C-alpha cells in the first residue's frame, strides 16, 4: 500500500465522517468535532468520484449542514473549513466559509461596553493631501510607512508628509489604484519619528534641521520630480 | 480618525468594558482596562504594523523581545485585562504596549519589537497561565499529552508506573526509585516534582528521600496514615522546606478526623480530595477544610455533582481499591452530603484546588474542564455572586481560575517560577479562542517556546485542514526540551548537585517557601469557617448553616466539543 | 475537530466494535477482544444517545452477550469491564460486572489439592476480648494493627491488648459499628513483637519490662480511662 | 482604637493626605498613598514591635530581608509615599509593609522581617535614590566624602588629577591612564564611570579607549570639536553603545550651532552645561536644549540665577581657563539672558539633569542643594504649577528630583542597576530628616550597607554627643567597599573581562541602551521646543514667548544650614 503519515491521518477524518453520518441517521443534532468530520468526507467523496471542480464544492458547501441539523452555537463555532483532497489533476485544498448554518447561540460571544465609535490617533493634527499614482500599477500604503518615502509612482506635495503617517486604523493600508486620484490624511509619526530604514530618505529624526537634506535626497532619487 | 466598534473588535479584539463569554458557560469576563495606545496596537501581517523600521524597530535594545504576543486578554489572579505580552529568553519579560518608541506613543520601555522578534497573533484570543496539577499518579506516561492537550503544563504527584502502590497512591518511594523517574523525566515536555512514602514513624528513611530529590511526601492510608506518622512525617518535612499531601484514615482505625488535624499540629498540609469520595475519615474529612492550615484540593471525579456522579462512585472505588462484589450502602447516604457541599464550598473560596487523582479514581485531562463546568453550575443555581462588582463574573472567574494556576504553585513552593501571567515568571502559558475556553486549547507555550499545539494535515497547503488534532511542537523535542522543561527538587538536593549527580539535562530548580503557607497566603479562596458533619444525616454544615447544592442534568463545555 | 489523544483512542475501539457487530451478524460466536469491544460500542452509543443514566447502563449491561453468543470461556476471562464515555453530564465511568454469561470452560483454572481449609496463625494463643465503640461513627482495625493503640472510641481491658494482633486473614479488617459490642479474638504479633510508630503507645518491645511505661501513656494519652 | 492624629504622626510620620515642607523651601510633599494597615506599624525598641515572634517572624522564610527601613516617605519619580523599604543581598527587595505574616495582617509577601533582620527607623524620613552627578572632573579624590556628605553617590566623568586637561575637560585619554584611573577607583566607596576624548577624526584612538572600559566620550573645545571630530565620535559611540558628552564650539570657529547639530545627525548626545557660562557656541549654545535628540544637563554656578552669578562669572572664568587681565564686556551682555532662562526652562522640563562641573567651573557637593534652591526660586517666582492635582508640589518635586537621580542614569544607561528606589535595583538610598532635605543627608547606604553618616564623638555614650559632622561607616571600609561599590564599564571592555585583567576587586558591571535615549526617554523633562537667542539683545525664546526669570537676592538650604 506505501501508506503515508498524510493518508493515515485522512483515514482517522474519513472513520469519523462515517461515523458522524451514523448519528445523523439515528436523528441526533451533530455536535462541532461530527459536524467538520461530515463535511469533510462528503468533499473526500467528491473529490474521489472527481467530477465535481474545487470551484463547485466550495459552492455546494455552504450551509452543508443545516442550523437543526446540529447543536446550537456549532455554526458560529465554525465559520470556516478546510479540507485537502486528491482530485484526478492531484491533492488541492476546499475551502468552505459558512460550511455549517448559524443559530442565536454563540460560544465565546463578546458584548460590546457601548456601540460607540473608537476614536484612533486622538489629538493628533490631520494634514490633507491631494494624491496620484501616476504609475502604470496599483499600489497600497500601511498605516506606519513614513508617507514621504512612498513609491515614487506617487504624486504629492512630499515636503506635506515629511514626518507623517496615515490616519487609518493600525496594520490597515490604503490603496491607489494606476492612475487614481485620492485624499489622504495624514497624522505626525508617534515617538520620537526616529525614521530609520524604507527608502533610506531621511534615517534619523525627522525634525527642522534635517528636512532640507531629506528633500534634496528624494529629489535626487526621483521621489520629488 | 474614527473607527466602527465592531471593526475595532474584529481587528483588535475586545477592549475595556466589553464581556466575552467564557466558552459555552454562563461566565462573562470583563476587559478591567487595556493598555494600549488607539491608532498604535500592533498587528502581523503584510502592509501591516511590525515592519523594518514602522512597528519593528530598526534601534538595537538590550530588552529586544524574542516573542510578542498582541493584543491578548489576560485572564489571571492578578486581573482581567487587554495586553501586549513580552517573552524573553523564556520569561514574561513585560506586560503593557509592546513596539517600536521611534514610531509610536505609549510604548513600555522593556517592550521593544525588535529584529530578533517573533509575532504570535493573540487578538481576540484569551491567555492564562499554564495549569498545576498537584495530584498527579506517575502511572501511565500517556497522561503527559493528554494533560498538555487539557492546558496542564506542572504535574506533581509520585510513583513508578503501573504497580498496585501508584494505582493507589501518589508515592515514588525511596532513594533508588527517585533516581530512577526523575532520570525517565528527562523525556518529557512536562514540568514535574516527586512526592516520596511520607508513611514512616522512622526519621532516616524520610531523610533519604528528600535527599533523592523529593519535592514533598505522600501520607496515604494504604501505607498506614496514622498520629505517629502524620507527626514523623511533618518534622522531617518542616527540616527540609517541602510539602505535604495526606489521604487520611478512612475506617479511623487510629483515631478520628480530630485525632489526624492534633497530630498535624497546625502544621502546612496538602490535603487531597476534601469532600472524602477518593479517601479520608468517613464520613467528616470534610471538616478539616475548615481550619487555616489545611490546604485543601478537590479532585475530578465529584466535581461537578451530577446525577451520575453518586452511581457512578458506587462501582469505581470497587475497580481501584480491588473491593469484594459481597459488598452492596454506607457511601449512598454519606456521599450525596459532601459531594453537594464540595461544590458550594469551592464557589465560597472554602476549597483553594482542584486536581485530578489521574487513573487512580480521576480524569487526568479534566482538571480544567470541570473547575469551569463548577464554576458555571454554582452560576446558574446560586446567581452572580455579591463580591460581583459590576454586569460580570470577574471575581468568581479570578476564584475558580487561581485553583489549578497560583494555589497549587504557592502550596507546593514554585509561586516565584510559575503559577501565573507575571512580569519575571517563566513563560508557561496557554493560548485559548474564547468559544473554546476551558475545554480546548490553541497553543501551549512552555519556557518561551510552543510545546503543544492543535495542528491540521502534516502535508497541507496551510496549518487548518483536517484532521485537526493536537501535537508535540519543536520546544518538546531534542535538547529544546531541556531548555522548556523544569525537574523540581528539594533545595538539599539542589545545594547537593542533584542535577550533576543524576546527569539530569532539563532545567532543576528546587521548592522553597513550603511551610508557611496557611489559608490567608492563597488567592480568592481564603476562607476559613467551622466545617460539621451530621453523623446520622451526613449533611454539611458551614458555621451552623446547611452546605449543599443540586446535581447537574447537563454540564457546559462537554456534549458540544466532544465525539466521545 | 482538535481531537485529543483520548479520542484517537476512542475510534479505535469503536471501530473494533463496529467489526464484532458485523462478525456476529455473520453468526460468529465472538473471541475475547471482540466480546469487549461490542459491548464497548453499545456502552458509547447509549452515552451518545443521553436518554440512560449511568445506573441503568450498569444494570442493562450484565450478560449482554450470552454464553453461545461467545466462545467458551469468553465470559470467565472477562468478570467485569469499564468504558468511560461523554454523556450530557460530562464524561462517566460505566462499570459492568459480568458483561458476558459464563459457561463451563475456564482458561487459567485453579484446581484445588483439597477442599479442606487453612489454618492461619497456626498455634497461636488467642485471647478473647469484649470491645464496644463507644464513639459516634463506625470504625475498622486491620489483621497486623497493635490492638492495644486502635482509636480511642474503643472501650476495652487494654491491658490484655498489649503485644497483641487480630487473629484474622492477613490484609482484612474488623469492623465494630457506633455504638456496637463484638467478641475479638486476639493473639502475640509476630517476630520480635518490635513495635514502632502507630499511637506511638510503645515504640519499642512489646516486653513485661515495657508494660507499665506503655499502659501509663495509654492513659495519660487518654486510651485507657 | 482611636489613636490622636499628632500622636500617629509623632510615633510612625505622616499619612496619607499629609504635606511636609521640603527644608526650608516653599515646596510641599503630599504623601499620595500609604501601604500600612493601621495598629501593625513596625516600630523598632524595648517592648515594641520587631522582636521574637511578634513583629519578628520565628518562621524561617526565602524572603527574609537583611535590612527594614520602617515607614519611611519614600520621594522619587515613581511617587511621593509612605511605605517600609525591603533590602536584601544589597537590593531593594521590597516596598509596602514589612513584618511578620503568623501574628499581622496585610503583610507584603516578600518582606519577611526575621532573625537576620536588621532595623532602620524611617519614620519622619525622608527616603530617595542616591544621587548620580554625570559631570564630574577626576582632579581631587577630595571630592568623594564632599559629593557623599551631600546624597550623591555616582559619579560620570573624567580625569587625571590636578593636571591642566582635568582642569578643563572631563576626558581620561588613552589606554594606559584608563587602566590607571579603573585601579585607583578601587580606594573609594564612590560608584564610577570614565569617559575617553572624543575628539578624534580617527577610529583606531577612539575604539581602543572604549575596549579600554571607557563608558563614554567626552568632546571638549579644549581638543577640538569640530564637525569632523562630532561625526566620528558619535559613529563609534553607536558601534559601542556608549554615551558622548559635549563641550561645543564657543569661539564658533569651525561652525555656527546649527552647524555642530547637523554634525550629530540626530544621534543621542549629552549636552554639558547647556546655559553656555561653562562654554560653547557663543551666544546660541542654549538653542540645542529644544532639540529631541539633545539630552540637555546644567552645571551648578549659574542654578539657581541670583544677585551675585554675573558678578562672579565675569572672573571664575578667567581663573579656570587662565585668561589675560587685559581682557575686561560680551559675558557682561550675552550672560543674564540664558542665565535668567536656564531656571525657567529647569521647570518647564526643557533641561533634563543638574550636574557639577566638580572645581572647573562649578561645585562637588551643591548638584542637590542647588537643584532644590531652582525649584524654591521658580515656585516663589511662577507659582504652583498649573500640572498640579492638590494643595501640595508633587508634580515639580518629581520633575527636579529626576533631574539628578533617574534621567542622569537613563542617559548614561545604568538606569537598571541604579537611579530610583524600585524593586530590583540596587540599594543606593539616601535617609533625609525633613528639616534638611536636599541640604544635609543623616544616613547614605551604598549597596545595602552604611558607607557614610552624620555621626557624633566617638568616645561618647552615644552617637548624637558633640561635634556631629560627616564620617565613613563599615561600608567603604576594608573588602566590604569592593561588595557596595560599582566600576562602570563599556559592554566590549566588561564582555571582555576588563575586570579579571585589570584585576578589580570592585562589582564592575556595564553600560547598556545609551544610543538609542531621546528626549522622550526621561522622566518629568520630555519638554521640546523651538529655543532661540536674539543676536543683538541675547534674550531667549521659547516658541516666540519671552524666557526669563527675576535673580534671587537670597536662597533656601543656605544660610540657616551653614558655619562658612
Ligand atoms: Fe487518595
Ligand atoms: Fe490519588
Ligand atoms: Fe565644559
Ligand atoms: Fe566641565
Amino acid at each position: 500500500m506505501k501508506l503515508t503519515p498524510k493518508e493515515q491521518e485522512k483515514f482517522l477524518l474519513y472513520y469519523a465522517g462515517e461515523v458522524a453520518r451514523k448519528r445523523k441517521e439515528e436523528g441526533l443534532k451533530l455536535n462541532q468535532p461530527e459536524a467538520i468530520a461530515y463535511i469533510s468526507a462528503h468533499i473526500m467523496d467528491e473529490a474521489r468520484r472527481g467530477k465535481k471542480t474545487v470551484a463547485q464544492l466550495m459552492e455546494e458547501c455552504v450551509h452543508f449542514l443545516k442550523k437543526d441539523e446540529v447543536m446550537p452555537g456549532v455554526g458560529n463555532m465554525v465559520p470556516d473549513l478546510g479540507v485537502e483532497a486528491n482530485f484526478p489533476d492531484g491533492t488541492k485544498l476546499v475551502t468552505v466559509n459558512w460550511p455549517i448554518e448559524p443559530d442565536d447561540f454563540k460560544a465565546g460571544e463578546i458584548k460590546f461596553a457601548s456601540d460607540k465609535d473608537i476614536e484612533l490617533n486622538a489629538g493628533k493634527e490631520i494634514t490633507e493631501l491631494k494624491v496620484t499614482n501616476k504609475g502604470p500599477k496599483s499600489l497600497h500604503v500601511g498605516s506606519h510607512f513614513h508617507f514621504f518615502e512612498a513609491n515614487r509612482a506617487l504624486e504629492f506635495d512630499r515636503e506635506k508628509a515629511y514626518g507623517k503617517r496615515l490616519d487609518i486604523p493600525s496594520g490597515n493600508t490604503l490603496r491607489i489604484g494606476a492612475g487614481e486620484t485620492k485624499t489622504v490624511h495624514l497624522i505626525p509619526i508617534g515617538g520620537s519619528k526616529k525614521i530609520i530604514g524604507m527608502n533610506g530618505l531621511l534615517n534619523g529624526i525627522a525634525d527642522d534641521l534635517h528636512k532640507q537634506k531629506a528633500l534634496e535626497k528624494a529629489k535626487h532619487h526621483g521621489f520629488i520630480k | 480618525m474614527k473607527m466602527k466598534r465592531q471593526e475595532y473588535v474584529n481587528t483588535y479584539g475586545p477592549t475595556t468594558g466589553d464581556k466575552v463569554r467564557l466558552g459555552d458557560t454562563d461566565l462573562w469576563a470583563e476587559v478591567e482596562h487595556d493598555y494600549t495606545v488607539y491608532g498604535e496596537e500592533l498587528k502581523f501581517g503584510a502592509g501591516k504594523t511590525i515592519r523594518e523600521g514602522m512597528g519593528q524597530s530598526n534601534s538595537p535594545d538590550e530588552n529586544t523581545l524574542d516573542l510578542v504576543i498582541t493584543n491578548a486578554l489576560i485572564i489571571d489572579y492578578t486581573g482581567i485585562y487587554k495586553a501586549d505580552i513580552g517573552i524573553k529568553n523564556g520569561k514574561i519579560h513585560g506586560i503593557g504596549k509592546a513596539g517600536n518608541k521611534d514610531m509610536q506613543d505609549g510604548v513600555t520601555p522593556h517592550m521593544v519589537v525588535g529584529v530578533g522578534t517573533e509575532a504570535l497573533a493573540g487578538e481576540g484570543m484569551i491567555i492564562t497561565a499554564g495549569g498545576i496539577d498537584s495530584h498527579t499518579h506517575f502511572l501511565s506516561p500517556q497522561q503527559f499529552p493528554t494533560a498538555l492537550a487539557n492546558g496542564v503544563t506542572t504535574m506533581f504527584g509520585g510513583g513508578t508506573g503501573p504497580v498496585d502502590g501508584t494505582n493507589a497512591t501518589t508515592i515514588t518511594p525511596g532513594v533508588w526509585n527517585l533516581h530512577r523517574m526523575l532520570r525517565a523525566a528527562e523525556e518529557y515536555g512536562m514540568n514535574v516534582g516527586l512526592l516520596g512514602k511520607g508513611n514512616s514513624s522512622s526519621r532516616a528513611q524520610l531523610v533519604e528521600q528528600v535527599k533523592a530529590g523529593a519535592i514533598g511526601f505522600k501520607l496515604h492510608e494504604d501505607w498506614g496514615t496514622t498520629p505517629s506518622a502524620i507527626d514523623h512525617c511533618l518534622s522531617v518535612a518542616d527540616e527540609y522546606d517541602v510539602q505535604v499531601c495526606i489521604h487520611t484514615d478512612t475506617v479511623n482505625e487510629a483515631g478520628y478526623v480530630d485525632d489526624t488535624l492534633r497530630a498535624m499540629n497546625g502544621r502546612a498540609i496538602h490535603a487531597y480530595h476534601i469532600e472524602g469520595a477518593g479517601g479520608g475519615h468517613s464520613p467528616d474529612v470534610i471538616t478539616m477544610a475548615g481550619e487555616v492550615n489545611i490546604l485543601p484540593s478537590s479532585t475530578t471525579p465529584t466535581i461537578p455533582y451530577t446525577i451520575n456522579t453518586v452511581a457512578e462512585h458506587l462501582d469505581m472505588l470497587m475497580t481501584c481499591h480491588h473491593l469484594d462484589k459481597r459488598i452492596r450502602f454506607s457511601q449512598s447516604r454519606i456521599r450525596p452530603g459532601s459531594i453537594a457541599a464540595e461544590d458550594t464550598l469551592h464557589d465560597m473560596g472554602v476549597i483553594a484546588m482542584t486536581s485530578s487523582d489521574s487513573q487512580a479514581m480521576g480524569r487526568a485531562g479534566e482538571v480544567i474542564p470541570r473547575t469551569w463546568q463548577t464554576a458555571d453550575k454554582n452560576k446558574k443555581e446560586f446567581g452572580r455572586l455579591t463580591e460581583e462588582k459590576g454586569d460580570n463574573d470577574n471575581f468568581r472567574i479570578k476564584r475558580y481560575i487561581s485553583k489549578y494556576t497560583i494555589n497549587p504553585a504557592i502550596t507546593h513552593g514554585v509561586s516565584e517560577y510559575i503559577g501565573s501571567v507575571e512580569e519575571g515568571k517563566i513563560a508557561d502559558l496557554v493560548v485559548w479562542n474564547p468559544a473554546f475556553f476551558g475545554v480546548k486549547p490553541k497553543i501551549i507555550i512552555k519556557g518561551g517556546m510552543v510545546v503543544f499545539s492543535e495542528m491540521g494535515d502534516s502535508n497541507a497547503s496551510v496549518p487548518t485542514p483536517q484532521p485537526v488534532y493536537y501535537r508535540e511542537m519543536f520546544g518538546h523535542h531534542g535538547k529544546a526540551k531541556f531548555d522548556t522543561s523544569i525537574t523540581f527538587v528539594s533545595k538539599v538536593a539542589y545545594e547537593n548537585g542533584i542535577k550533576e549527580k543524576l546527569g539530569l539535562e532539563r532545567k532543576v530548580l528546587p521548592v522553597k517557601n513550603c511551610r508557611n503557607v496557611t489559608k490567608k497566603d492563597f488567592k480568592f479562596n481564603n476562607t476559613t469557617a467551622k466545617i460539621t458533619v451530621n453523623p446520622e444525616t451526613f449533611e454539611v454544615f458551614v458555621n451552623g448553616k446547611l452546605c449543599t447544592s443540586k446535581p447537574a442534568t447537563e454540564v457546559a463545555l462537554a456534549s458540544r466539543y466532544t465525539f466521545f
